[PDB]
């Protein structure tokens, strides 16, 4: 989902 | 930096000259200096303006670059000298030639002297040449972006800091601030639309640094997070510390 970690 | 009152300082107005390249940098009531500058890779060419605000003729106007010591290898600054002699009311300028040798935090110390009704006038001031004045915007795509996000392994490459805004948190100064400092702006990256993403390569003559940064500003606490992810340590904590200090 969040492809930032 | 240094502690105190920075008015009448030799770096009153440095911060301005960070996110672009024109305007005014010192001026007390004889002389006006100005400045305008231009970069390509690792190169650049800043004009150094001196106004006679005076009716009285300056002489043996003297300007010296000074370029201290770990600067003295990273940077490498060649000019002409300036007709020493200027008109009141006239205008000389100074071509500063410049080379990027590798990354660097310090700043040259532009010193003037001159004499004026007789008097010995010395001015000291910081010349505003930083690292990131030699980015090349990089465009790519979120998929490129994320993928060369997490290419990065050594810990000392990625530096954050979590900071109180020093200035107004509007959107469209933000983004002319982060297109200024010279990386490329990427919408379209961050899943959060408010967020602001860049990507560029520090060029120097010895090595070239892919950079990419995250800024995540936080409206109702006032504050900024800021992560530099890069492919050299020094760069990540000079680039950091530098757009920081522009929020």
């Amino acid at each position: 989902s969040d492809p930032w970690k | 930096g240094s502690p105190g009152i920075r008015l009448g300082s030799s770096e009153d107005n440095f911060a301005r000259f960070v996110c672009k390249n024109n305007g005014v940098l010192f001026e007390n009531q004889l002389l006006q200096i100005g400045l305008k500058s231009e970069f390509r890779q690792n190169l650049g060419r800043m004009f150094i303006f001196y106004g006679n605000k005076t009716s009285t003729q300056f002489l043996n106007f003297t300007p010296t670059l000074i370029c201290a010591d770990d600067l003295q290898t990273n940077l490498n600054l060649q000019t002409k000298p300036v007709d020493p002699t200027v008109d009141g009311g006239a205008q000389v300028q100074q071509v500063v030639n410049i080379e990027c040798i590798s990354d660097f935090t310090e700043a040259p110390v532009l010193n003037i002297q001159f004499r004026y009704g007789g008097t010995f006038q010395n001015v000291s001031v910081k010349l505003p040449i930083t690292l990131n004045k030699f980015f090349q915007p990089t465009e790519m795509a979120s998929q490129d972006f994320f993928q060369r996000w997490k290419q990065l392994s050594n810990p000392q490459q990625e530096v954050q800091n979590i900071f109180k805004a020093k200035h107004p948190m509007d959107t469209e100064i933000t983004k002319a601030k982060i297109i200024g400092f010279g990386s490329a702006l990427l919408e379209e990256v961050d899943p959060n639309p408010a967020n602001f993403v860049g990507a560029g390569i520090i060029h120097t003559k010895t090595t070239q640094i892919g950079c990419l940064l995250r800024l995540e500003p936080n409206l109702q606490a006032q504050m900024y997070r800021l992560t530099l992810r890069t492919s050299k340590d020094t760069v990540s904590q000079r680039l950091c510390e530098l757009l920081s200090e522009q929020f």
